[PDB]
């Protein structure tokens, strides 16, 4: 074999940022003990 | 009779999704109707029926299981029931949805049989059970490796008439959109690839369901591909997009 | 106007019906504003329970919030799904009574709940994977955790939801998991885990461990034998980075990791691209001097590429972990020639790690051997 080093490829593992989920949003549009027009529910429907 | 449903039917019409209040009084004395009922008014109650089944769709659920009860004992292989037997499968089929594979493994005797002996004239009830089985959709999937030697044996049939051939490779194609395929490449590729001999007129139809199968195969298929090439030449089969989709797989491209 | 008040990075998550006309509408007024830029769109991740055309399910044995149970409480549904299917005729005597007093935690893998988050979290780590282009992968699976544990759980979502000709949609589009081979074995690994649940229950059976992860790893071993040439890569490299974080596993984890690094260069390559690296450091930590062969052997492998890494030893303070190695006469000169090796690697053209070894006396505990 010649003398001579291996070139290193080009490693992109590395990760470019890390994120972070500050905060979270829960919008909850229930409308409990109320039924939406559109779709009229079946007598069992899913209540859970 | 015939008057009586003609008018729940035009009621359950014009009400719209608030006729389900009715329901529990139809349904149990509609279904034992059906029962004693006898000679011609039997075909028309299972048409009148399916009008019923469409409208309520989803809320039939508690009577189901009575109808494929109806449905079995009344299933006999005069040509003129089943005919109108497929049409209210297709009809249940869009009511349940995902809830249709509970209530399939009862049926499937009929439709097994519905192959194996179907002397309709060129096979049209064949046909029609075909364009049902696309509607089928995901329900299949637990059934497929029962329902699918009856349709390859159909299209790999010579005595069976041309058009029954087209209609078998057709529900291939759409069943291969939602289910999955890779089981039973084999079972179908040997086949085909010996459909694309005995008969050219095929050859357009059954490429395509062999390019929506490759599709859907991906890398898999690369196994099948030096065998079918060599069919392939033989006969100069050159299609569009398969001749793209083998370069892609090859290359490794995905898109 | 509702992402005009929200900012770039974001991330929407809509449960309804017709929920595909929101990201189809989405994607339109992102168009829309991309061509008033000129006289936000890659950032906003968006997921949808359902096809705008679809509608969801009304079934009354599962939940109404069907979705975002998946998202969020993935190994609840997957086991009332599980007692729902055809595959319970197998399984006699497992209820959902069963299910909803099966004891354990979701943080103790040594439970029985907690094995089936453990399995689950390699189970869809390793489906995506396989399936994914590798650079989605790393965008959604390694960038930040949270993403990374919806889209596991989204995938779940999906299997569960086709049953019911619904399906999900996510603004990076997928291709179809739902047929993959992997799912095959995510039931095999439930049938065992609760199929003690009547003996752990009534009995008050010990619940032994699952042999999925054991498996996994006599599977990665097969693979090696026969893997000189450089054919598809083994699925099972994601499930051998889940077995680490044990230590019931971890001596034969860290032994075949390093004969797959021996393989070949583009191996090591392989193994810092799905994300080693962060794990092997931590075991530096450790003091069990049985984990001292193995790490020099896999830690020499992967500084032989990437050089740069000799940066992140010395924050942590790795170096120390190896000198103690080259101080040790029963060490195996093999494993200490390698041990020698990392050192000069690390110290190489680096003035804040010679700093850092001149403290740590290198020169005289050269000396000595």
């Amino acid at each position: 074999e010649k003398i001579e080093g291996s070139k290193s490829l080009a490693q992109s593992w590395r990760m470019k940022d890390r994120m972070k989920t500050v905060s979270v949003a829960l919008v909850l549009c229930l409308n409990v003990g109320v039924d939406p027009p559109d779709v009229v529910k079946t007598t069992p429907c899913a209540r859970l | 009779h015939t008057m009586v449903v003609q008018a729940i039917t035009f009621i359950f019409k014009s009400l719209g999704l608030k006729c389900v209040q009715f329901l529990p009084q139809v349904m149990p004395t509609f279904l034992n109707v059906i029962r004693v009922c006898d000679g011609a008014i039997r075909e028309f109650l299972f048409q009148q029926l399916g009008m019923l089944v469409s409208f309520v769709k989803s809320h039939i659920r508690p009577y189901m299981d009575e109808i494929v009860t109806l449905m079995r004992e009344f299933w006999v292989m005069n040509t003129s029931i089943q005919s109108t037997i497929i049409l209210l499968i297709e009809q249940i089929v869009v009511a349940l949805g995902g809830e249709f594979k509970l209530y399939l493994p009862q049926l499937i005797p009929h439709m097994l049989r519905v192959f194996m002996h179907d002397n309709s004239p060129g096979r049209i009830v064949s046909i029609k059970l075909l364009a049902a089985i696309q509607l089928f959709g995901a329900n299949l999937d637990d059934y497929l490796h029962l329902l699918l030697p009856p349709i390859v044996k159909l299209f790999d049939a010579p005595e069976a008439p041309l058009p029954s051939r087209k209609a078998a490779l057709e529900t291939v194609d759409r069943l291969t959109e939602s289910l999955d395929f890779t089981d039973y490449a084999s079972r179908i590729i040997h086949p085909i690839v010996r459909t694309l001999d005995q008969s050219p007129e095929l050859r357009s139809t059954a490429m395509d369901t062999l390019s929506s199968l490759v599709f859907q195969l991906g890398k898999k298929y690369q196994i099948f591909i030096p065998m079918v090439n060599k069919v392939l030449v033989r006969h100069r089969i050159n299609h569009q997009r398969y001749d793209v989709l083998i370069c892609r797989i090859v290359k490794g491209y995905t898109l | 106007d509702l992402q005009t008040w929200m900012g770039s990075p974001s991330i929407f998550v809509y449960d309804c019906s017709n929920a595909g006309l929101i990201v189809k509408s989405f994607k339109q007024f992102a168009l829309q504003r991309e061509q008033e830029l000129e006289v936000s769109m890659k950032n906003c991740i968006q997921l949808a329970a359902c096809e705008a055309t679809e509608l969801l399910p009304m079934i009354p044995d599962l939940p109404a919030d069907l979705f975002t149970s998946c998202l969020t409480t993935p190994i609840k549904i997957a086991l009332r799904w599980f007692c729902m299917q055809k595959c319970v005729s197998l399984v006699p005597g497992v209820t959902l009574d069963l299910i909803e007093k099966i004891p354990g935690r979701l943080n103790d893998r040594r439970t029985p709940l907690g094995e089936l988050n453990w399995i689950f979290t390699a189970i869809t780590d390793t489906i995506a994977w396989n399936v994914l282009p590798r650079d989605l992968f790393q965008k959604l699976f390694r960038q930040d955790l949270l993403v990374a544990s919806l889209f596991r759980n989204f995938l779940l979502a999906e299997r569960i939801m086709r049953s019911y000709n619904c399906t999900p949609v996510s603004s990076p589009r997928l291709p179809p998991t739902y047929m993959h081979a992997m799912w095959q074995a995510w039931d095999l690994a439930v049938d065992i885990c609760l199929s003690q649940l009547p003996t752990i229950i009534e009995e008050g059976t010990a619940f032994r461990h699952s042999p999925f992860f054991a498996e996994q790893l006599t599977a990665f071993q097969v693979w090696l034998t026969m893997g000189v040439e450089n054919r598809n890569p083994p699925e099972q490299l994601p499930i051998v980075l889940q077995v680490l974080l044990s230590q019931v596993h971890r001596l034969r984890a860290l032994d075949l990791l390093g004969r797959f690094l021996d393989l070949g260069p583009w191996a090591v390559s392989l193994a810092l691209s799905v994300g080693i690296f962060p794990y092997v450091l931590k075991l530096l930590q450790s003091s069990a001097r049985e984990l001292r062969p193995l790490l020099v052997f896999i830690w020499a492998k992967i500084l032989a590429v990437d050089s740069s890494c000799q940066a992140d030893l010395v924050k942590d303070n790795g170096h120390k972990y190896f000198l103690s190695v080259l101080a040790d006469p029963y060490m195996p000169a093999e494993h200490r020639t390698m041990t020698a090796f990392i050192l000069a690697v690390i110290v190489n053209s680096y003035h804040t790690g010679q700093e850092a070894c001149l403290q740590g006396n290198l020169i005289a505990i050269c000396l000595e051997q």
